[PDB]
DNA sequence: CAGGTCAAAGGTCAG
DNA sequence: CTGACCTTTGACCTG
């Protein structure tokens, strides 16, 4: 098909479609299950305003997982572990 | 509801009321011959929010409350 | 009441 | 830890 599908509303890299609520990357979409799954905390060392962006996203893990909240992002929609 | 896991049915599929992940599931482990191991007891709870937690449990549930392997119809 | 589709859940593991 | 790549689920649909 076309190389454009979809974007990342967090960083604005490709994607294939929504995760848990919200276009999103391979990145942002592991990155939050991941945040949820372990309950991490995350400080930001500036000013809680971080610009989120395909080659800045890792620099502030605060401010990343607050965008992907702020962007849609249901923590609800990540499930418990399966094995299944 | 459901009889493997009382979520709500759509219907009677394979000779139970079943809801639509219970109906897809059985034809999929029908269809493909899958085989499926318990890492626990094989005793597993099989409900709707843990029907996924273990394959073995669930397709084994299917059968005992009745789904027919032979309402899935050849390739 | 069957069987197919495909978006969005699950998952691994090199780098 | 990250993110590219793989598998299964189930809502929705037709015949
Ligand atoms: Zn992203
Ligand atoms: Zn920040
Ligand atoms: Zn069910
Ligand atoms: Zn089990």
């Amino acid at each position: 098909g076309s190389f454009t599908k979809h974007i990342c509303a967090i960083c604005g890299d490709r994607s294939s479609g929504k995760h848990y609520g919200v276009y999103s990357c391979e990145g942002c979409k592991g990155f939050f299950k991941r945040t949820v799954r372990k309950d991490l905390t995350y400080t930001c060392r500036d000013n809680k305003d971080c610009l989120i962006d395909k080659r800045q996203r890792n620099r502030c893990q605060y401010c990343r997982y607050q965008k992907c909240l702020a962007m849609g992002m249901k923590r609800e929609a990540v499930q418990e572990e399966r094995q299944r | 509801p459901c009889f493997v896991c009382q979520d709500k049915s759509s219907g009677y599929h394979y000779g139970v009321s079943a809801c639509e992940g219970c109906k897809g599931f059985f034809r999929r482990s029908i269809q493909k011959n899958m085989v499926y191991t318990c890492h626990r007891d094989k005793n597993c709870i099989i409900n709707k929010v843990t029907r996924n937690r273990c394959q073995y449990c669930r397709l084994q549930k299917c059968f005992e409350v009745g789904m027919s392997k032979e309402s899935v119809r050849n390739d």
